[PDB]
């Protein structure tokens, strides 16, 4: 059984009205449930068998649906409401979490700056090298980052992270560090960070060749 | 799919 | 007035056995139907459901890890233990026991399904780590401000906090002075089962060649303090 979730992301502000989709592969009856978790705290339920509104859940929240289509609906967001949300169904085992749906607060499109950082001398004479990329103050959330090295797409030997929502300017940062062996590091010239993202309108490369003083 | 069905899935 | 929650270790090594226990208040096992439940979270992932236990010993396991399971339950003390055999760091997580509601009954009789179609009150969760390593200091490398790094007038600098273990870490700049432009991003667990992390800041580029800018970095578990000076790139 699938659980699918839709959208996994959206954008909305205090006073909307939005709506939150759960498709089950085959038919689940009512027996579906919708959580809300916000950062650091456990799922808390909103719904139960698909439509009956949990006691002590403000009104706001409703859900509707049978079978495999479902539907979460809060009439007018409220600040506590940015937060991630969770359907499961309970008509099978093992019972099932759909993939979640971020909701965060919208805001005017913003690209990325992009920097990209060498490794140091200090860790080089260690044995390693870092290369980092950062893409700062960027909104919507989604973005897109590529390592090459001379031209070589490298997969997998990168990893990124991510920091929670501004509370002032609500944009996200971004950072994705690419790592090699410093014999590695050294057989290369070229270090390129890509960028794609919706501000941009086409990819943005911040790069540097290794040496060049 | 050969689900196995939930304790409660048989009743009303 | 239901409340439930988790314990067990925050460290377990590769190959051993994870043991939770789930304690709870204001509803008994002996309720008709009653279940408890386990579900887990990855750091930065969705919910993934692990087992379910009843009043009546019923148990059901998720099939992906069902082999390393097994679910038990003392009603009189009011606690349901999870066993999980041979860890491994994928099962790196956020367990959380909850509570499953009985079916409406009256008088005894069971008149609806209803009610049962959830998970109603969970526990706070425990974070759970599985690695092998011990407790590490990290090194502390610079960000350095550059060309590269330069936007108008604002140039981006950090620091680079490398292969420390366990979990957390605490970075400061200027000692406190500096707070504005400042993004602390999460750890990542590397391969090698160390963490990493990196904090940046933005600053004026014009301030490169008088402001002095240093990380302060603090990993308790291995009381390792370092302060790191971060200087702009030589070769720009």
């Amino acid at each position: 059984l699938q659980l699918t979730q839709s959208p996994s992301s959206l954008s909305a502000s205090v006073g909307d009205r939005i709506t939150i989709t759960c498709r089950a592969s085959q038919g689940v009856t009512s027996a579906l449930a919708w959580y809300r978790q916000k950062p650091g705290s456990p799922p808390q339920l909103l719904i139960y068998d698909a439509s009956s509104l949990e006691s002590g859940v403000p009104s706001r929240f409703s859900g509707s649906g049978s079978g495999t289509e479902f539907t979460l609906t809060i009439s007018t967001l409220r600040p506590e409401d940015f937060a991630t949300y969770y359907c499961q169904q309970l008509h099978f085992y093992p019972h099932t979490f759909g993939g979640g749906t971020r909701v965060d607060v919208r805001r005017t499109v913003a690209a990325p700056s992009v920097f990209i950082f060498p490794p140091s001398d200090e860790q080089l004479k260690s044995g390693t090298a870092s290369v980092v990329c950062l893409l700062n103050n960027f909104y919507p959330r989604e973005a897109k980052v590529q390592w090459k090295v001379d031209n070589a797409l490298q997969s997998g030997n990168s990893q990124e992270s991510v920091t929670e929502q501004d509370s002032k300017d609500s944009t996200y940062s971004l950072s994705s560090t690419l790592t090699l062996s410093k014999a590695d590091y050294e057989k290369h010239k070229v270090y390129a960070c890509e960028v794609t993202h919706q501000g941009l309108s086409s990819p943005v490369t911040k790069s540097f060749n290794r040496g060049e003083c | 799919e050969l689900l196995e069905l939930d304790k409660w899935a048989s009743l009303w | 007035r239901i409340t439930l929650k988790e314990s067990g270790p925050p460290l377990v090594k590769p190959t051993q056995t994870l043991t939770l226990t789930c304690s709870f208040s204001g509803f008994s096992l002996s309720d008709f139907g009653v279940g408890v439940g386990w579900i887990r979270q990855p750091p930065g992932k969705a919910l993934e459901w692990l087992a379910i236990i009843y009043s009546d010993d019923d148990k059901r396991y998720s099939p992906s890890l069902n082999t390393r399971l097994t679910i038990t339950k003392d009603t009189s003390k009011n606690q349901v233990v999870l066993v999980m055999t041979r860890v491994s760091p994928v099962d790196t997580a956020t367990y959380f026991c909850a509570h499953r509601r009985g079916p409406t009954t009256l008088f005894g009789v069971p008149i609806a399904r209803g009610p049962v179609n959830a998970m109603d009150v969970w526990g706070q969760g425990i974070t759970v780590t599985i690695s092998s390593t011990s407790t590490k200091g990290p090194s502390v490398f610079p960000l350095a401000p550059s060309s590269k790094s330069t936007s108008g007038g604002t140039a981006a600098l950090g620091c680079l906090v490398k292969d420390y273990f366990p979990e957390p870490v605490t970075v400061s700049w200027n000692s406190g002075a500096l707070t504005s432009g400042v993004h602390t991003f999460p750890a990542v667990l590397q391969s090698s089962g160390l963490y990493s992390l990196s904090s940046v800041v933005t600053v004026p580029s014009s301030s490169l060649g008088t402001q002095t800018y240093i990380c302060n970095v603090n990993h308790k578990p291995s009381n390792t303090k370092v302060d790191k000076r971060v200087e702009p790139k030589s070769c720009d």
